């Protein structure tokens, strides 16, 4: 505005959420569901 | 040095033809609309005031020094003088002042000569008229001069300036009061002013005396005359009384009132913002998430700069504690993404189940909530992480074993698994039935009254808010 | 703000904090803290047992609390922590039910504690509820069975009959 | 005077509030004779 | 003098006081 | 196929049919949002025109 | 929702047209 | 005239992303460095890739040799002006001008489209002129001017009626739509398939055939993908080219659960390498779990995951979780009871998720006309 308080101090949005939720969880993933097979 | 030299003379001139007609046309112009309409106020030359305060606080302010326009500051505070039909070979003086710079080199005098240059109002005997012309040209130059912060003798100057405008305010106070107007266009001032009040009293010490002054004038204000001056005097109040303990909480309570109309516009909005945060003290989300949200939708447009950016920072917080919270990378900003980087990990580790997870971010993290004072969430907000584990874990499971649930959530002991769904049912987190045998927890999954309720109470809001849009665009639109 | 350093200074909050917590404010303990909160989490024990109390309240305990009352440094916090034992005894009777199916007999045993109380007792009183051999009910039935059939179809006419007249207000 | 010169401020006062209320009034029976001389065109 | 006006300004108060009864009656009947 | 509509088990060896057949009601509603997107869209350039 | 849908459209036309007739019909009178 | 910059694009992207390939991306790039002269694209590699060394005089007497080429051409200009016909000297500069802009930036580009345009009576020269605003635009990755000049160009083709360059938007928008995330309109405009078959602009017609092939798998039911695979002649050739491709396709009709790891595997790699799926591939890598999921959940009421392991070889917690993030999704509602190891099917959504769609789209619309309605005034 300047004024008052101010000078003191589709989407990809949606589906970047389900991507955060892939960020902190399981990775992408390619190695570990490769690696999973010859465990067991 | 011939480059320089020659590089010195032409800046001098620029602001000397605006800043020169920029009050002349603004304060002449008002100086007329003070005599006559004056309805409202409007006194639309206060709304182009607001336009050119915040003009010079951009380019070119004051001074400085510089050691050419170091001469404004005595000159528009000298010559009222006096009555108007003498005020004509006055103004002629200031442009007599413009060959003088233009002949020989500029003078300046600063610092301790300003001393009996703010007194010259007062000496010149008078202007007599105008009290906010005489405030706004003693303020002009004070106001940007703020911006040294040199801290050494010229904020006892800044203290002569309370004192003078004090003076100002006492003229103030005492003349008109029937039909004052002057206020009107003083408040914007007595605001402003008030607000660097409390900045030059940030860099130096506190102040419980000058609320005793501000709170006089506050309830003062009500009822004689009171027009966007007392909105602002609240939030004055609110400002260092919620950065200082205590009782503030339900001091508004019974302030208001409300207090209408609401002004100015965005500046109400920042109000709902500081009891955005106070009324989150009492952990009443409902009533916190819709003066938040409110706040950010009711600001347009800025720039500028990082305060529209803090009052979303604490905006997602009570959506945090609520426990549904939208992804807050769509208000990302290329400057506020920067700031929050901890903050948003933060909420990362929060909507997830895992308490571990959300452990880690305060000790790693806390070190920058010190400076936001933010820990008041984070001793209340893993109970919103247990209540989301237990919701998830709810509906995607038929059944669940309470023994084998712990070491998912790390819950450590058989015990407090009991203790989890127990306040879960007792606040309606989870309707399902838990028989303690060995023990287990079965769930079951009930809908069909669903939507009779859930959307006519959405519709209640709906409806109400379009019939709103018809009456506010009916009032907009009856004026021609 | 410049005293001498009171060594009670730091107990002396909890003490009305403690109590605060057995008269149930909630809106009062945050802005108690709101003083130093940066302090309180780094240091003073004695303000570091009341959030934790907090932190467990919010879990509930109950089992985690009952733990952490045996060891209190305090000091005078006795006179509180009785209320505090009170007031979390009559909330196991509340919070317990509903809504479980049914509960063993030594399992609820062991949280009373004691051996056989009286206020067991007191509770197949206050309760009412039912009290089962070696066992425990919540019937009949988890409980009182809301439907609410007909009943809300008054206020889902009522409703509809202010929505009406917002739509003759526009109109 | 104190009864008087000051106390006639709030009593003036009440002539500066009438008619800023009456210019609320007035600014929404303009913008409402407007729709009179509409109707009436 | 002071007085005087202060008996004044309620006459255009309560003129159009009913000036509004006037404006809202004559347009529902300018409807019909 | 969707030819046929029902649910089997594995297990106890029983096929169950169940039919919800008609969808109008929400097709209704879902094709109107999908061009109110487009009708704001197209509000945004004259809100635009008029303020600056 | 259709209401709420019209609602806005209403408002639409209505605002836009009379706020462009109202300020770029005076800037030429006065 | 575009592919030889496209794959710059290509190996643009491909040397971005991942910093471990310092060699045989890098080679190429300098390959086609060295020819057509492009000289303000590497700018902005050179600031990422490495400084040498010397570029200096080997590019700069380049870059004066294509100001004198640029120079003869604005030469030609004023003695072919001086003359005069239809269109015969302002399109002989325009061509050129586009390649001489092809060398750096987008300015002569940019002056040289609202030139044109002016110039052509038909839509011949116009769309070409929309061809270079969409080769520029996937550079760029700028998808600001490439919906307009778009959106004018349709009014004008189906006045109005084509075949190739109608066929070659059909792919233009599939491009678009898979740029950002739209999986039933990729698929719908790629309904063209082989009728545009090689293209300068559609690149490789091989890889036109992945492209096409790995948007079929998600919007496209599978009634409606055999339908598509399997009743479409000009299709069903080229899949039978590439055994790997062909094995998801095929492997997915087969309902088995133990190749779709190892075929998800390969589309997952060769999905990271290509361009524009990056922010899009972390979505699909769960979509086509989901999808393999309804075929398998709506079989049987009553199902165990123990015999899951058998499918999947061998998952035990690791579909526990995973299931469980894909229930509290709302995808796929499906009861599964815990440490009784038993899973239930109903789930009848066509009550809730008929009703629910209405409330989803219908918050966020609403909340976005509030915004505007609080915008006016002031």
């Amino acid at each position: 505005m300047s004024e008052k308080k101010q000078p003191v101090d589709e989407d990809n949005w949606d589906d970047d959420n389900v991507e955060d939720d892939f960020s902190n969880q399981l990775r992408a993933e390619l190695e570990k569901h490769g690696y999973k097979m010859e465990t067991s | 040095p011939p480059g320089g030299g020659e590089q010195e003379p032409p800046p001098p001139p620029a602001p000397q033809d605006v800043e020169m007609k920029e009050e002349a046309a603004t304060g002449g112009g008002s100086t007329g609309e003070a005599d006559g309409k004056t309805a409202a106020a409007a006194a639309e030359h206060s709304q182009r005031e607001l336009d050119t305060v915040t003009l010079e606080d951009i380019k070119e302010h004051v001074k400085q020094l510089e050691k050419a326009v170091s001469g404004k500051e005595p000159r528009f505070v000298l010559r009222a003088l006096r009555m108007l039909p003498s005020t004509s070979r006055r103004l002629n003086h200031y442009v007599l002042y413009k060959a003088v710079q233009g002949f020989f080199t500029s003078n300046n005098a600063t610092r301790d000569f300003l001393l009996p240059f703010l007194e010259e109002p007062m000496d010149t005997e008078a202007d007599l008229q105008f009290r906010p012309r005489t405030g706004k040209a003693a303020s002009t130059p004070l106001l940007p001069e703020v911006e040294a912060y040199l801290q050494l003798l010229v904020v006892i100057f800044m203290m002569n300036s309370k004192r003078y405008k004090e003076a100002q305010k006492i003229s103030d106070d005492l003349m008109q009061k029937i039909s004052t107007q002057n206020r009107r266009a003083l408040d914007l001032v007595a605001a402003k002013c008030y607000y660097y009040h409390a900045r030059v009293y940030e860099f130096l010490d506190k102040l419980d005396v000058v609320r005793s002054f501000l709170h006089a004038r506050l309830r003062t204000a009500t009822l004689r005359h009171d027009a966007d001056g007392q909105a602002t005097l609240l939030n004055l109040l609110l400002r260092n009384y919620l950065h200082y303990s205590l009782y503030d909480q339900a001091e508004k309570l019974v302030s208001k009132s409300v207090f209408p109309e609401q002004a100015n516009n965005n500046e109400w909005a920042r109000y709902l913002y500081y009891t955005g945060r106070i009324k989150a003290i009492q952990l009443e989300y409902s009533e916190a998430r819709r003066t938040m949200t409110n706040a950010l939708r009711k600001a347009p447009q800025h720039t500028a700069v990082g305060f529209k950016q803090t009052v979303h920072k604490l905006l997602i917080v009570v959506e945090l504690l609520l426990g549904e919270i939208p992804d807050r990378l769509q208000f990302r900003q290329p400057s506020l993404k920067r700031s929050l980087m901890p903050y948003f990990l933060l909420t990362q580790a929060v909507r997830t189940g895992n308490l571990a997870k959300f452990n880690q971010v305060l000790d790693q993290f806390g070190e920058k909530f010190q400076a936001d004072g933010t820990y008041t969430l984070i001793i209340r907000l893993r109970h919103n992480v247990i209540k989301t584990g237990v919701r998830m874990i709810s509906l995607s499971y038929s059944r669940i074993s309470l023994a084998d649930i712990a070491q998912k959530l790390q819950l450590d002991s058989p015990e407090d698994a009991e203790f989890i769904v127990a306040k879960a049912i007792r606040d309606g987190v989870i309707e399902a039935s838990i028989n303690h045998e060995k023990g287990y927890v079965q769930s079951k999954e009930m809908i069909d009254i669903y939507s009779t309720r859930e959307p006519q109470l959405a519709f209640h809001q709906r409806i109400s808010f379009c019939l709103d849009i018809h009456n506010m665009s009916v009032k907009a639109m009856r004026f021609p | 703000e410049q005293l001498p350093e009171s060594a009670y200074m730091h107990q002396l909050l909890g003490l009305n904090l403690l109590f605060l917590l057995s008269q149930n404010r909630v809106a009062e303990f945050h802005t108690e803290l709101e003083r130093l909160p940066a302090k309180d989490i780094q240091t003073n024990v004695y303000i570091k047992h009341p959030v934790s109390l907090e932190q467990y309240l919010m879990e509930g305990s109950y089992n985690k609390v009952f733990l952490a009352k045996g060891n209190i440094p305090a000091e005078s916090y006795t006179f509180f922590i009785d209320i505090l034992l009170d007031t979390i005894r009559d909330e196991i009777a509340g919070c317990i039910e509903k809504a479980y199916e049914k509960i063993l007999f030594t399992e609820a045993t062991r949280i009373l504690f004691f051996n056989t109380p009286k206020k067991m007792t007191d509770y197949a009183k206050k309760r009412g509820w039912v009290l089962g051999p070696n066992n425990y009910y919540s019937f009949a039935s988890q409980q009182q069975k809301p439907e609410d059939t007909t009943i809300p179809s008054t206020e889902l006419a009522k409703q509809v009959i202010e929505y009406a007249r917002q739509l003759e207000m526009i109109v | 005077l104190e009864e008087g010169k000051a106390g006639s401020g709030l009593r003036q006062y009440y002539l500066s509030k009438i008619e800023e209320l009456q210019l609320i009034v007035n600014d929404k029976s303009q913008n409402l004779r407007r729709l009179q001389a509409q109707r009436n065109e | 003098d002071l007085y005087s006006r202060y008996k004044k300004l309620q006459q255009e108060l309560e003129f159009l006081e009913v000036q509004e009864e006037y404006i809202k009656d004559e347009q529902k009947n300018l409807k019909k | 196929d969707k030819k046929f509509h029902g649910i089997l088990d594995q297990g106890e060896g029983v096929l169950i049919i169940f039919d919800e057949p008609p969808v109008d009601k929400t097709y209704e509603a879902a094709l109107e949002t999908i061009q109110n997107m487009s009708k704001v869209v197209d509000s945004l350039y004259n809100k635009a025109k008029k303020l600056t | 929702y259709l209401a709420s849908l019209i609602r806005s459209v209403v408002a639409l036309h209505n605002l836009i047209n009379n706020k462009i007739a109202n300020r770029d019909a005076e800037k030429k009178e006065g | 005239p575009k592919n030889p910059d496209l794959r710059i694009a290509q190996l643009r992207f491909l040397l971005s992303l991942p910093e471990h390939r310092g060699d045989a991306a890098v080679r190429d790039e300098l390959m086609a460095a060295v020819r057509d002269n492009n000289m303000a694209p590497y700018y902005e590699a050179l600031c990422k890739s490495l400084d040498w060394q010397i570029d200096v005089d080997l590019l700069n007497k380049m870059k004066k040799a294509n100001e004198d080429e640029l120079k003869r051409l604005d030469e030609e200009l004023e003695d072919a002006e001086k003359n005069l016909g239809e269109s015969e000297i302002r399109d002989a500069m325009m061509a050129k001008a586009e390649y001489l802009c092809r060398i750096g930036d987008k300015e002569g580009a940019l002056t040289a489209f609202r030139k044109t345009y002016d110039k052509t009576v038909a839509l011949g020269h116009r769309l070409d002129i929309v061809f270079y605003l969409l080769r520029i635009g996937l550079f760029y990755m700028d998808n600001d001017l490439i919906t307009r000049n778009t959106e004018k160009a349709k009014s004008l083709i189906e006045e109005g009626g084509d075949w190739d360059r109608r066929n070659r938007l059909k792919v233009y928008q599939g491009l678009y739509c898979v740029a950002i995330r739209d999986f039933k309109q990729a698929a719908e405009l790629f309904l063209d398939t082989v009728s545009t078959f090689t293209s300068y602009e559609l690149m490789d017609y091989k890889t036109f055939v992945t492209y096409t092939v790995y948007v079929s798998m998600i919007a496209l039911e599978r009634p409606d993908l055999r339908e598509k695979v399997i009743k479409g002649a000009e299709i069903l050739e080229v899949l039978h080219s590439l055994p790997a491709v062909r094995q998801y396709l095929f492997s997915l009709y087969e309902c088995r659960y133990s190749v779709f790891f190892q075929s998800l595997a390969v589309v997952e790699q060769e999905m990271k390498k290509d361009w524009l799926f990056a922010p899009h591939y972390r979505y699909y890598v769960r979509e086509m779990r989901i999808h393999a999921y309804s075929q398998l959940l709506e079989s049987y009421r009553s199902l165990t995951l123990g015999y899951m392991a058998e499918a999947f070889g061998v998952g035990v917690e690791f579909i526990d979780q995973e299931l469980s993030r894909f229930i509290a999704a709302g995808r796929l509602h499906c009861k599964i009871d815990k440490v009784n190891e038993i899973v239930e099917t109903n789930r009848p959504d066509s009550k809730n998720w008929q009703y629910q769609e209405t409330i989803k789209k219908g918050d966020l619309l609403l909340n976005r006309v509030q915004k505007l309605s609080r915008v006016i005034n002031m």
